[PDB]
């Protein structure tokens, strides 16, 4: 009935096309499923961006000593300076850190027509010699697959001129129909061209968390806590991340998925090509993050190590239980909506639950179906017309280099226990019966939910926040941390609640109406 | 901070870094949101539209809404003709503006739509309901700057909705170029307290920085009104003020209705702000009022009592064309030196207007630079630093890396609440910029100095 | 810096150090300079006079006239009749103001001088040309402060000058209080876009903020007229914005010609310009109109929106009362901690008033001083920190020595260029508050933060 | 004349106080005769301040480490915090300084009433326990001498309980007729309680600097170039002095007098007690400071001082010769007037000189005749009833300590050579003929000059200073220096002269008239 009140405005062809995206959870349709990964209906006011911000955007532009160049107008340039607050700092002090710069070829009208070859060569050179770095990204807009400029053509010539590697991505902003294919775009490049191709010798409990990109200083919350357990952090793809570390993500014993989707196919060809087993994981809200070192214990199976991590877990949540009773106390019974990318919406539940928090609706703006219902449903997964000529990669089991790290006969029992290997069970199975998903949400449906459920705060982003506040409801962002973070960790519940708790309690909520009325 | 960038300059012809330009399609949707109840629509990929909205959000802390053709390889291949005529319908049905203002992007100027093809076969197919108005301009990413983006919709506005029916409404238009809300505010003001009818478009006041009601309101109440629009044909004259973004649109609105149109400065500073008097006392004959006179008055008395911490101060600035020609003249009013002065906006007409004023001062030594950015002024100051640095956030980034004292102006600021309730045009503006100047210096001064040369008068 | 203060506490009995106050005659000169053709005059020795004229010429960066009596060693034993008789004379030939306000100090009160008859003599002996006037109001400057003194010429010159001839004029008498001349014209604007007919005394804008024109005015045009003055005693209703500064002027007014009074805070803020406006309308049945509901919802728009950097933080406040009382009340409406809060102008009213607002808010452990100095708030500093410090110029030297991000608010502030141009009353004020506020936090957190921690957006 | 036109105004009886005050330089008369140092007109806008300023605010209060208490409602303290810019700092980077606070009893009515000594005790008290200061000083103001309280006792009284000298002046603000009479009443005091009570053995070519107050540095600036030179300087009184220093001040040879005004009366006294010659001196532009520096010279008569003395006035002539050959280039031809308070009208005259300027007009706030026209002249003043009251001390020649510097036929050899001992020539013999002096100069006078003479600048003070530049006239302040110096010093020439020039140039005198005007 809501998702029939949601639906009631929506023209006739338009309602058919919406009503497969609006799900309400039931118990007698406790697995119900949802159309997702779809092209966005041209005119409803979507949230979504392009195949270019996916991969430029969110998965290379972090890796810090690695010059990454647009090739496209200004814009594409410009949009990506420091709006997505990725963390990096000088490796170990003293490392490159291109992170407080956009880096462009500016095409002009002349580029349109005659072609842009010659000045992205020149650019690639001029960035070269200027900045000697470990590698040079190249990414491809919109216009640059429909004027014939051939970017890989041109990245081999010149990375064969300068003595590094050039890595083109053809990520133009048309291609599938969301960020989603820029983050499977990255995925393809990085994996055949970067990992593996490291020198170095693995380490002792060596671990990488895949789909990670330090938004806020979550990364580095993570690996403190990490490394107190006793782990080596191989690698952060990409949070934080030089080159020569994602070349030697191989070097490791345990894969770990924060972010499903942007990542997960690095996740499986890993798992294939080295032999190295991937869990999920979520380093947010005490019981995600608990409950994830209590997996990832098991997997390696070591009474000294598993004991060291819930000696830490004791020290950690001891430093903070005080801060948790508070947010509980100011929050309890409160209710809330969700709006984020690709994994958020999930991965925030358990901590908002902790807090007494109700989430009465979800959605998220380029997830599919596996994220909503979990990767058993991938089989029946059909790939459609606009995400058709997103390359698939298939890669095969390195000789020199496979392992079992995980006995066959193992990893079954851990599976048996309840350890997410290789699976992921999406964000629906945690959320409340009665509850509803909204895939691709735009402005209108927004508004309905508003109306009719009155929620207490709506987590999304920029282009939301405002509209929410201006209807007197409170909208932290989940994308940015409204300029916070961590959020992430044990330290993340705490500046993450204390956040929330100053959001709701903010005075001018009850000034709004004037004296005068 | 900023550690990558050398001090010794190798000269870049291709790799353009740390931009002070972004691109069209941003100006265009500004333009647009300066129209009342109108839905600004970008033709083309979705994540154009996202990106522009954003920054919008992000410097006024207020919604900026608009729509997409959502583009996918689909369109790269037949056009984007039924994005739109689907977009129109949807947008119509479930957001019901009273106009929808349509722009472009490298995608679709790239692939050659034809805007105005779907355009009529829309209306011949009945996809725009009565009473209802759709327009569009082209906005090509690759061409000029957001600043061209704006001006590029301004005439789209003219083209579509200024109509001389003969009829003499006794207004002067005003297109008030690429400037805030505030500045717009305060040119009305102006006009109000000269006693001088008007029509100013766009007009994004009481759109970008309106209050909090408890109840969000799409379509907010300020705006320029079609009606209005229409009747910007039946004018006696139209003020151009910032030839960049404004001309265009003027131009086009005596061209189509023969409304006569004279050209002035963004109105920065004492010699801008006296043109922008001078030309509405002559255009209707009226007298320059009291208060304004007074404005003026308190204006020239704190550059006077403010003289010492001003004169031969060193200038960095970069930004859009029209505002950064007369704050550098407003600069050199002051008796400060434009030392650094950058747009990444093509065009010839800021590096005659620059080298001019620099000329006509005696002030040599100068780099003035048309397309260039954030990079070239961090090296240029590597090299000889300057004690006050004026471009909008991204110059915090040097402001720090350099320890000058640094003032954010034009677009985008996006790293401070509520400096969009204030205007830098007029004798008002000029008297916040001043404060604004002087306070990030003597903070400096006072912060660094020794305990023995701390001072309580300033 | 400021090596001396100890972070352990003693209590001082006797011993005053870095006073957040001044003597009441500069309030006194300040008031009589807010009457148009006006002298003030001091009767006493002229250092007085001197210093008087001083500080305001060091806040306002503008001239400050005032004559003196000049007392010598032989008047100060015997009294100071002849010296203040020479006076008139030469002011009134010398320099013709249409009237001179008389104040006092410590040395002609502690004499017991008796002015009314030292100016009836003058006035029985022709000392005072047709058409011209002598005021005066005593001026201990042992008693209060200068806000007190502020309040005394006020009642001086409802004394000499407020008639009641029955001739109702259908207007709203304000004082102001001891506020700024920006503030002053604030309060007034708001009265004009209210449409309400209003007599305002004192005021001194156009009197203390006005512009260089290139000849020197010893009367600026501001100043409310004499006449003005006399028919204050025809109102229908006075307002009294302010306890400390103004309610003895409403009072004295009420006695002497029966016109009614309602005290109001300082507008300073989202309930106390509430309160003021709601006035406004419930004494003239008249509309809150349109543009003061804009402005109110783009302040609550901004505190919505600038939320996350006030709530919690810990405030320091020191200044005059009524100024102090109303700002505290909008730092507990943004969410944020009046932490220490100090007058030094002596007075229940502020204790009782600041209490009640903390208990109200829950807030528990603030430090409230009634005649407490600025050595008070820098030890209690030093025992438990605070994010914000906010008062007149001489807190600087905390700012500085602590690291605390610093509001220049109030009386006197003579360290920067314009800042007399920008109210702090009325919704518009409130605004640039926190604009004000939020700056100055958000410049502590870039300048300190890790470079990795470092933003764009904020 | 413009005498004539100044006095039109006036009422008769005024105007013939008044003709006094205001005298025309001629040939007929090359020295006329001035009247200074008299009742100021009640009602006429003067400039001046009182006794208590000119004791507690002027000579006392530059000792850093030293607690200056006003005894007095609060006003008389609050005042004088921080706008006088003497320049302190901590002896030795670690002594005691005081600056940056004031210190009041901060008397009520009960104090008016039952009398404030009780008050003034136990802030002594609580001073000194909270402080321990080198020493105390106490100030009385307008009321203190009406209702009675015995100040000097108090004093005493608590000097004996705490250990540390208490210092009490009995400034009120009615003594005298101007700031000159604290001067005096600070000088009886200092001579007689403080200095020859130090226990320091004097060092060679050891000078004092008397009168010089460390305004914006410019102490600290003749200092270096003195010390350079090789003098010791034992004591600056009271410029960044220590109590010490002040106590240890007969430990010289010389005296040297910058301000003749304030500190004459220890220069006579210390002469007279000590047998210590002094100097004129003026360490203000570079003739100014060179003729002070060879004046020293000659008085030490040693070679080497000699050598020293040309070798650095050449090096730092040298370093600022083109910034001296700028001021002259811009200035040349410009007009001035001065009116500053008792000394500087006089000692910035050599420096506008020598930067082309003509200085039309001169006047001193609350100087004496012999400031105006040499100290010959005063056998001749004539105290009058407003000053008689100010007491005179007599002191005698030191029976064990008092010594000849300089043999009796050397002094007067130098004089011979024109070395200023124990003398001083007065404002008017350095001045133009046909100029003119306005003593005790009100605002009246000062519009007149202005209309007549329409000067390019006017060097006054803070109260002046908008009144003139309102009427597009330059105004730069000889007091505060704008919070800019030193102003004295070879260094001081240079922050001078860029200051004027740039008040001279900018732009905005040109943009006052509106276009449409
Ligand atoms: S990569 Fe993805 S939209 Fe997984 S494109 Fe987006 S820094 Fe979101 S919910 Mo912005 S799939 Fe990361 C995301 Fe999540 S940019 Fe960040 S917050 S966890
Ligand atoms: S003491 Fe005097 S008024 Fe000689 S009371 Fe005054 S710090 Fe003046 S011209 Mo202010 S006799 Fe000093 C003076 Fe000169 S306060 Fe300073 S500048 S050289
Ligand atoms: S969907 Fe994505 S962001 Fe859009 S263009 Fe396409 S790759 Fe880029 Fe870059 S310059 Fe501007 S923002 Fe575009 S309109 Fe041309
Ligand atoms: S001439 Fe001088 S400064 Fe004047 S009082 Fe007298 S000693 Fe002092 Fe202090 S408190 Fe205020 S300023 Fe006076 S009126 Fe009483
Ligand atoms: O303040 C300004 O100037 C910019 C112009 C467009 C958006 N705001
Ligand atoms: O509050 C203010 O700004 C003014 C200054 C003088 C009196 N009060
Ligand atoms: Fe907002
Ligand atoms: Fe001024
Ligand atoms: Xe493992
Ligand atoms: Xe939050
Ligand atoms: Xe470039
Ligand atoms: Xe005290
Ligand atoms: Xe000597
Ligand atoms: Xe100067």
């Amino acid at each position: 009935n809501l998702k029939d009140e949601i639906l009631e405005k929506y023209i006739p062809k338009t309602k058919k096309t919406r009503s497969g995206h609006i799900v309400i959870k039931t118990e007698e349709t406790p697995n119900p499923e949802i159309v997702a990964n779809t092209r966005t209906v041209p005119g409803i006011i979507t949230a979504r961006g392009c195949a270019y911000a996916g991969c430029k955007g969110v998965v290379m532009g972090p890796i810090k000593d690695m010059v990454h160049i647009t090739h496209g107008p200004i814009g594409c340039s410009f949009y990506t300076w420091g709006g997505r607050r990725f963390k990096s700092k000088p490796e170990n002090g003293t490392g490159l850190n291109f992170n407080e710069y956009v880096f462009s070829t500016d095409m002009q009208e002349s580029d349109i027509v005659f072609g842009g070859v010659n000045k992205l060569k020149d650019a690639i050179h001029e960035a070269y010699e200027m900045f000697h770095p470990a590698a040079i990204g190249v990414y491809a807009t919109c216009p640059v697959g429909l004027i014939g400029d051939d970017i890989l053509a041109v990245a081999a010539t010149a990375s064969k001129e300068i003595g590094i590697p050039v890595h083109a991505f053809s990520c133009e902003g048309y291609k599938g129909v969301s960020q989603s294919a820029g983050h499977h775009i990255a995925n393809n490049t990085v994996m055949t061209d970067i990992i593996g191709k490291g020198n170095k010798e693995q380490k002792k409990y060596s671990i990488n968390v895949l789909g990670e990109y330090n938004i806020g200083g979550d990364a580095w919350e993570m690996d403190r806590v990490l490394e107190k357990i006793g782990y080596h952090v191989n690698a952060t793809l990409t949070g934080d991340a030089t080159y020569e570390k994602v070349q030697n993500a191989d070097k490791a014993d345990l894969n770990l998925v924060q972010c499903h989707r942007s990542i997960n196919y690095i996740a499986e060809m890993m798992e294939t090509k080295y032999g190295i087993p991937w869990i999920k994981c979520n380093f947010i809200g005490v019981d995600g993050i608990v409950e994830t070192l209590r997996d990832m214990a098991k997997c390696f199976d070591d009474p000294e190590l598993t004991k060291r991590t819930e000696e830490v877990i004791a020290e950690e949540i001891a430093a903070i239980q005080d801060d948790l009773d508070y947010f509980k106390e100011k929050l309890q019974g409160k209710t809330a909506c969700l709006y984020v990318g690709g994994s958020r919406s999930h991965t925030y539940m358990n901590m908002l639950k902790s807090f007494g928090v109700d989430s009465l609706v979800a959605g998220f703006e380029f997830a599919h179906r596996d994220d909503y219902e979990g990767r058993e449903v991938i089989p029946t997964i059909k790939i459609d017309a606009d995400s058709k000529n997103i390359p698939e990669i298939t890669v095969t089991p390195d000789e020199q280099k496979y392992r079992v790290v995980i006995p066959e006969d193992k990893v079954e029992e851990l599976k048996k226990a309840g350890v997410p290997l290789s699976s992921y069970g999406g964000m629906m199975k945690e959320m409340h019966d009665g509850t509803i998903l909204i895939d691709d949400m735009n402005h209108h449906d927004m508004e309905v939910v508003l109306e009719k459920l009155k929620p207490d705060m709506f987590f999304a982003g920029i282009k939301e926040k405002f509209v929410i506040q201006k209807g007197g409801v409170l909208s932290k962002q989940l994308h940015s941390y409204d300029y916070n973070g961590p959020y992430a960790g044990f330290r993340g519940v705490v500046n993450f609640g204390h956040e929330l708790v100053n959001g709701i309690y903010t005075p001018a909520w009850k000034m709004i109406t004037p004296p005068w009325k | 901070m900023l550690d990558a960038t050398p001090k010794e300059i190798v000269e870049r012809k291709a790799l353009r870094i740390n931009p002070a330009k972004t691109c069209q399609p941003v100006g265009a949707m500004y333009a647009a949101l300066g129209i009342h109840n109108c839905l600004p629509h970008s033709h083309g990929s979705q994540g154009c539209c996202s990106y522009h909205r954003t920054v919008l959000s992000r410097h006024f802390k207020e919604p900026a809404m608009a729509s997409t053709s959502s583009f996918t390889e689909g369109a790269s291949v037949f056009g984007g003709g039924s994005n739109i005529k689907t977009a129109v319908k949807n947008i119509f049905s479930l957001y019901n503006p009273d106009i929808i203002a349509v722009h472009t992007t490298c995608l679709s100027e790239t692939l050659g739509d034809d805007l105005p093809t779907y355009i009529s076969q829309m209306e011949d197919a009945g996809s725009i309901p009565e009473g209802k108005l759709v327009i569009h301009t082209n906005t090509p990413s690759y061409v000029g700057s957001h600043v061209t983006g704006f001006a590029n919709m301004v005439q789209g506005i003219v083209n579509y909705l200024s109509e001389n029916t003969g009829a003499k409404n006794g207004k002067i238009n005003v297109i008030p170029g690429f400037v805030g809300p505030a500045d717009m505010r305060e040119i009305k003001r102006l006009f109000e307290a000269m006693d001088i009818p008007y029509i100013m478009f766009p007009d994004t006041s009481g759109v970008l920085d309106g209050p909090t009601t408890g109840e969000y309101k799409m379509y907010p109440e300020g705006g320029t009104k079609i009606e209005d629009l229409k009747d910007t044909g039946n004018s006696d004259l139209t003020l151009s003020l910032g030839s960049y973004a404004s001309d265009l649109g003027a131009k086009t609105l005596e061209k189509k209705c023969k409304v006569p149109f004279k050209t002035l400065r963004t109105p920065i500073g004492v010699s801008a702000t006296d043109e922008f008097i001078m030309a509405l006392s002559e255009a209707t004959g009226k007298e320059v009022p009291a208060s304004i006179e007074e404005e003026r008055g308190q204006l020239i008395d704190l550059m006077i009592d403010a003289q010492q911490y001003l004169q031969g101060k060193k200038v960095a600035l970069l930004g859009d064309p029209d505002e950064i020609i007369a704050l550098s003249k407003f600069i050199i009013e002051l008796g400060a030196i434009p030392k650094y002065v950058v747009t990444g906006t093509p065009g010839m007409k800021f590096q005659k207007e620059i080298d001019a004023m620099l000329a006509e001062a005696g002030i040599e030594g100068s780099k003035v630079k048309v397309e260039g950015d954030f990079f070239d002024v961090h090296q240029w100051i590597k090299n000889e630093g300057v004690d006050l640095l004026i471009s909008n956030t991204y110059g915090k980034f040097i402001a720090r890396e350099e320890n000058i004292p640094f003032v954010r102006f034009g677009f985008p600021i996006m790293d401070r609440y509520g400096h969009y309730y204030n205007p830098k045009v007029g004798y008002k503006g000029a008297i916040r910029l001043v404060e604004e100047i002087t306070n990030v210096i003597l903070d400096k001064i006072e912060r660094e100095c020794t305990e023995e040369d701390f001072e309580v008068v300033r």
